[PDB]
RNA sequence: AAAAAAAA
RNA sequence: AUUUUUUUUU
């Protein structure tokens, strides 16, 4: 018998429902996640897949799959795909790769304006995309404290 | 705030001592690093004014080198002068680009500036 | 292959259909061009039970076999355009197979007022698959290609083709405005 | 092999060379024509820079838990300037 | 750098430590009957089986091949080759020789590392290494 | 997670690392030798207990959670000079 | 009751 | 014959 092996992170119903509601809200009601995709449970022939969120990053994409009938059941999986090449991706790296393309971050000339006290327009409200970088960011975040409906983060959905 | 006024002239002797392979203490190096950072930070007109100043300095040094080597018009004298001046360019291309690291951050380039100045003054002429 | 009457009836792009109320069913006319030099391969599929035309086409192209390293240009003229399930299965198939340049041409839009169908069409466009409305050039191409003209027929195709092209302006504008 | 960064107040912070090589400013400053002196960075900020050197060189390899660096906001702005000098 | 990446990055250090793996499933059913279901599920590959790693939500899921389209994996033979975090690995362990619990860890997949395509791998490497911060022009 | 330590001899503020239950002699064998000082004529201190002379890793066995790289714990050697303030 | 057009 | 609304005409 042939098999395909893949990592599923078991999650409960409340967290999966919250993630789906948030991604749906920011796809349509809001404007941050218009470029994403969504594959409902009736658009896929896989008997266990309940949902699929596609996040196009450049010429590649990130697929977050939510499953139906597992044990101890459902779960979430994360994959990075580029033209039939696929890798498993952990939640933290998934968030970091998401923040590279989509949600607003500090501009190039953001450290200087803060140094002199000048106002900085483009902030970084997607903190979940930053998991150690540089001391400049840490000091900047300690200086300026940076959404009522929380943005879609893969690490909060895939908690526990 | 304090950019290029009473500041570039402060490091000008240090810049010309860094050029021509003149001995410079480490404390002067650290002071020049701090001054370059302050100039590039406080008013941000560094990658332009520092750029022009370094370009004119390297061009003036190249012209002085041409003046000092035209007195050695002999072919053997020209060759030995070129050899020692190539040692000088090696040392300067090694040492000079390091202090102006913030030039890249804002926008080294002084190394390629010296490279093209030497190409125009020497390689293009001879 | 198709028929002149079958072509003019089943490939209509109008929103009226006159007093007679024959049903319009989704059809797929696919054509293969390899760069090696092989002749174009022609075929047509219907919405057989469960196996939507697109899905049947995918199964046909998978089963008949082709080389992986040779780029092939596939063009499918769909009567009704692909639905969301087909828009996703086709996207997955075209991502799996690198050497297939897929061009979808729709004579009319399938439930274009529903959000999931619009999102499926945007998905198809974004994932390297250009889906465009039929115009006069492709209408004429699939006319003289997938129809035998030996048998006599009424209604000069010249008029037929111009009628279809004229009908295919409002839906062209609708597709051009549907991508966002 | 341990470098000895001297602050503007004379406070000498001795740190491992590979820890102080994190910032490109130090890496470029040391090599050329040991011990590094500073004219602006005070002790209470060079100390935090060295602490961050150790913290990053320890936790960069880790991929599961990353404890937050405790930065006092009332000094963070000034700290930022020092970081802008180094990184 | 794929070969070296296994030995230092903490994710693989915590994953490859001979972790205890417990099958999750029909625990409500009687233990003898439940191990019977596990045995007959491993007999014919027409079901899914999940191992919960005994303490974390991470689970290894085995699905039949013909569930996501047609497009080696065994079942003491629990070899599971995959591409994790960009590097080819094999999750290997034993749970089927015992009743319903056992051991499992990771090993390097040198053959899959060499056989894997290069352009996409370096594309992912560049994507992972780079940081969004202070990258947008201003 | 090995303990991370800083030694404050007046102005000098050495930074280093040590094992969770490493002995004091291992702390001041070569690590202190960077200051060009042998173990002789040297004795470690810790807060108020003064650590006596050494070799007693029990009292010197600071817990890993009590001394993080983010906030390493001071040691002292001999008075100390407090850090300046803005 | 019929024909034509636009939008969703 | 994929539905709703709007406009014009008989
Ligand atoms: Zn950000
Ligand atoms: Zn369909």
């Amino acid at each position: 018998n042939r098999w395909q092996v893949m990592i599923v992170w078991q999650v409960d119903r409340m967290r999966i429902n919250t993630w789906k509601r948030l991604v749906k809200h920011h796809m349509y009601i809001s404007r941050k996640a218009k470029d994403w995709f969504y594959r409902h449970h009736y658009e896929s022939t896989h008997p266990k897949i309940s949902s699929e969120v596609h996040i196009p990053l450049g010429d590649a994409k990130l697929v977050i799959t939510t499953y139906w009938g597992l044990h101890t059941g459902q779960g979430v999986s994360i994959e990075w795909r580029k033209k039939r090449y696929s890798t498993q991706v952990d939640p933290d790296l998934a968030d970091q790769l998401i923040h590279l393309h989509y949600f607003d971050c500090f501009s190039e000339s953001a450290i200087r304006n803060t140094i002199l006290g000048r106002i900085v327009s483009p902030r970084c409200e997607y903190q979940a995309g930053h998991n150690v970088g540089s001391l400049q960011y840490l000091a900047l975040a300690a200086l300026i404290k940076p959404i009522k409906p929380p943005l879609p983060s893969v690490r909060k959905l895939t908690e526990d | 705030s304090l950019q290029f006024e009473d500041k570039w002239d402060f490091m000008r002797p240090i810049v010309l001592k860094l050029l021509r392979q003149e001995s410079v203490t480490k404390q002067q190096w650290f002071d020049l690093f701090s001054d370059v950072h302050a100039v590039c930070l406080w008013d941000d007109k560094g990658p332009a004014k520092i750029h022009q100043a370094l370009k004119e300095d390297i061009l003036e040094f190249i012209k002085q080198a041409q003046a000092r080597v035209l007195s050695h018009q002999d072919d053997t004298a020209l060759l030995k002068a070129y050899i020692v001046e190539w040692r000088k360019f090696f040392t300067q291309c090694d040492i000079l680009p390091k202090p102006f690291c913030q030039l890249e951050i804002t926008l080294s380039i002084v190394r390629k500036l010296m490279l093209d100045t030497w190409n125009e003054s020497i390689f293009s002429n001879i | 292959l198709l028929t002149a009457e079958t072509f003019r009836l089943q490939f209509n792009n109008k929103r009226r259909l006159r007093r007679p109320y024959y049903p319009r069913k989704a059809l797929l006319c696919y054509q293969l061009t390899p760069q090696n030099g092989s002749t174009p391969t022609r075929g047509y599929f219907e919405n057989k039970k469960k196996c939507h035309a697109e899905i049947c086409f995918i199964n046909e192209i998978k089963s008949m076999g082709l080389d992986e390293t040779q780029c092939y240009q596939v063009t499918c003229y769909l009567t009704w355009s692909p639905c969301s399930s087909c828009a996703w299965e086709l996207v997955d198939f075209i991502q799996a197979h690198d050497h297939l340049n897929l061009r979808i041409f729709a004579s009319r839009l399938y439930y274009h007022w529903c959000k999931p169908q619009q999102d499926g069409l945007r998905l198809l466009c974004g994932s390297q698959v250009p889906v465009e409305v039929m115009g006069f050039p492709e209408f004429a191409d699939c006319w003289e290609n997938f129809v035998d003209h030996e048998k006599p027929l009424s209604f000069n195709p010249y008029k037929m083709l111009e009628e279809l092209d004229k009908n295919s302006r409002a839906i062209k504008r609708r597709l051009d405005r549907i991508k966002s | 092999m341990y470098v000895k960064l001297i602050s503007s107040d004379g406070h000498e912070f001795i740190v491992k060379r590979e820890h102080a090589l994190t910032s490109g400013t130090i890496k470029a400053m040391l090599s050329g024509p040991n011990e590094v002196n500073f004219r602006e960075i005070p002790s209470h900020v060079l100390s935090k820079v060295c602490m961050y050197f150790t913290y990053k060189v320890r936790y960069t390899n880790s991929s599961t838990e990353i404890p937050e660096f405790p930065i006092a906001p009332e000094i963070a702005l000034e700290l930022l300037m020092a970081a802008n000098f180094l990184d | 750098d794929q070969r070296s990446k296994f030995e230092n990055e903490e994710f693989f250090r915590k994953l490859s430590r001979e972790c205890e793996i417990k099958y999750t499933g029909f625990r409500d059913r009687p233990h003898e009957e439940r191990q019977a279901r596990f045995q007959n599920a491993c007999r014919d590959g027409r079901s899914e089986i999940a191992f919960v790693a005994t303490g974390t939500n991470l689970s290894l899921q085995f699905f039949p091949a013909s569930w996501q389209g047609e497009q080696y994996v065994d079942l003491v033979y629990l070899k599971a080759p995959m591409i994790l975090n960009g590097v080819c690995v094999i999750w290997k362990g034993w749970i089927d020789l015992q009743r319903l619990d056992g051991m499992g860890c990771l090993e390097f997949d040198e053959e899959r590392a060499q056989q894997e395509d290069a352009l996409a791998q370096q594309a992912f490497e560049e994507a992972r290494r780079r940081t969004r911060e202070f990258e947008d022009r201003d | 997670m090995d303990v991370f330590l800083m030694i404050r001899r007046h102005k000098t503020t050495i930074f280093t690392d040590a094992k969770e239950s490493s002995t004091v002699f291992e702390l001041k064998r070569i690590v202190e030798g960077i200051l060009k000082r042998p173990p002789d004529e040297q004795r470690l201190y810790k807060d108020d207990q003064l650590l006596d002379d050494g070799k007693t890793l029990g009292e010197c066995g600071f817990t890993s959670q009590t001394a993080r790289p983010q906030a390493p714990a001071t040691v002292g050697l001999a008075c100390i000079e407090p850090f300046s303030s803005p």
